[PDB]
């Protein structure tokens, strides 16, 4: 069907440009036009711009300045560059479509990208498990330690396990680096038999880490 | 640009009743509102356009009305998998905007924690830091407290707190509590305790271990 | 409320 696809989140230096890159598919490019919003703490959502079939675009009124789309029909994607970007431009950037042509209404989404505005540097975290050790029920996790910026992906046995699965939003140390915990409730009977890995993955860095966490 | 104002900011209802959410403009824009829905970690989800005109693949149970400047959102029995934020957009003027949302918080029985302590890993000994993570499971409601012990010393300041968002399936809540020391004020102890106290407890619920055995 | 960038939930 229709699908928006976003390049992954990343850091960008205060004062820097972003670039995102949304690959549709399901429609063309030359038959409807791909709209930009954002989502900040400050601000919540906010519509950016469009760039239509023809190729015209129209930038919202605060970012006619530093705000530029382009696209490729060919290669069914289209091309987001924002200029000298402060702290509080860091947000969540969607790509989206309407139902109709020229219309406002955003029924298909891409799965966001999020932008962290900051002088740090990237790091991506280390992996430390959470072994198990009430009632023929044990907990297990890992401990996603000292990463920046966020997000960072969790899964359990590569998708299949996803029953009685929290993952906790990440805090912010007096470092100034993430961390956060995945956790997982199993049958203390299968401890034996099945094996037990978190799969995380910190695009920023490029870190992925597969973790089996056993009893001690 | 127009406004949007929705209020109330938060709504808090229980499972099977009828629930209205507003939307507000600062002056008239016909029926040219759109609602969506953002669960957690998601993007947002057209649910109504154009004021009360139905989207494919919405449950019935959402429909709106309204005109000029006042707008509905209803969900005539709200579901578990309704929990999500709710937000309200115009396009009768450029440029388009959106209000500021609601929260939709479910209530449901109360519900005690189930408590499980998990000592640092001797992976992360290696490193200098030791971090001892409490967990707290599916619970209701989001009111907890828990205090850290050491040697009978009460910790302070050196523990953070994460809760998820509310599950789309039971409604609870689960808490993480990490204390976190120093490798050497780590081995100088013996027994760490994480004390919970929760609604539905009749008394606080202590899991401890001591460093080795 | 605001908007959380690590849950996309309103805090
Ligand atoms: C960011 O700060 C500028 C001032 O440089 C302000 O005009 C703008 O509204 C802010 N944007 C946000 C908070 O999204």
């Amino acid at each position: 069907q229709v699908q928006l696809k976003q390049s992954g989140p990343g850091l960008v230096q205060p004062s820097q440009s972003l670039s995102i890159t949304c690959t549709v598919s399901g429609f063309s490019l030359t038959n409807y036009g791909v709209h930009w919003v954002r989502q900040s703490p400050g601000k919540g959502l906010e519509w950016l711009g469009v760039i239509w079939s023809g190729g015209n675009t129209d930038y919202n009124t605060p970012f006619t300045s530093r705000l530029s789309i382009n696209k490729d029909n060919s290669k069914s994607q289209v091309f987001f560059k924002m200029n000298s970007l402060q702290s509080n431009d860091t947000a969540i950037y969607y790509c989206a479509r309407a139902l109709t042509y020229y219309d406002y209404e955003f029924a298909y989404w891409g799965q966001g990208t999020l932008v962290t505005v900051s002088a740090a540097s990237t790091k991506g975290p280390s992996v430390f498990p959470l072994a198990p050790s009430s009632g023929g029920t044990a907990a297990l996790g890992c401990l996603v330690k000292d990463y920046f910026p966020e997000p960072v992906t969790v899964s359990w046995n590569s998708g299949a396990l996803t029953s009685g699965v929290h993952t906790f939003p990440a805090v912010l140390q007096s470092s100034g680096l993430y961390s956060l915990s995945s956790v997982v409730t199993v049958p203390s009977s299968s401890l034996g038999t099945q094996t037990y890995i978190c799969n995380v993955n910190h695009k920023p860095s490029n870190t992925k880490v597969d973790k089996r966490v056993e009893p001690k | 640009d127009i406004l949007l104002t929705q209020s109330p900011v938060i709504l808090s209802v229980s499972p099977g009743e009828r629930v209205s959410f507003s939307c507000r403009a600062s002056q008239s824009i016909g029926t040219n509102i759109h609602w969506y829905q953002q669960r957690t970690n998601g993007s947002p989800r057209l649910l109504i356009k154009y004021a009360s005109e139905s989207i494919s693949g919405i449950p019935s149970r959402f429909s709106g009305s309204g005109s000029g400047t006042d707008f509905t959102l209803s969900i005539n029995s709200v579901e578990s998998e309704d929990i999500a934020d709710y937000y309200c957009q115009q396009n009768n003027n450029w440029p388009t905007t959106f209000g500021a949302g609601t929260k939709l918080e479910l209530k449901r029985t109360v519900a005690a924690p189930s408590v499980f302590i998990f000592p640092p890993s001797d992976e992360q000994l290696k490193s200098g830091t030791a971090s001892v993570v409490c967990l707290l499971n599916n619970f209701y409601p989001r009111e907890a407290k828990v205090q850290w012990k050491v040697d009978n010393a009460l910790q302070s300041g050196n523990s953070q707190e994460s809760v998820t968002e509310q599950d789309s399936k039971d409604s609870t809540y689960s808490l993480s509590s990490t204390l976190t020391l120093s490798k050497a004020d780590y081995e100088k102890h013996k027994v760490y305790a994480c004390e919970v106290t929760h609604q539905g407890l009749s008394s606080p619920v202590t899991k401890s271990f001591n460093r080795g055995a | 409320c605001q908007f959380d960038l690590s849950t996309r939930r309103l805090k």
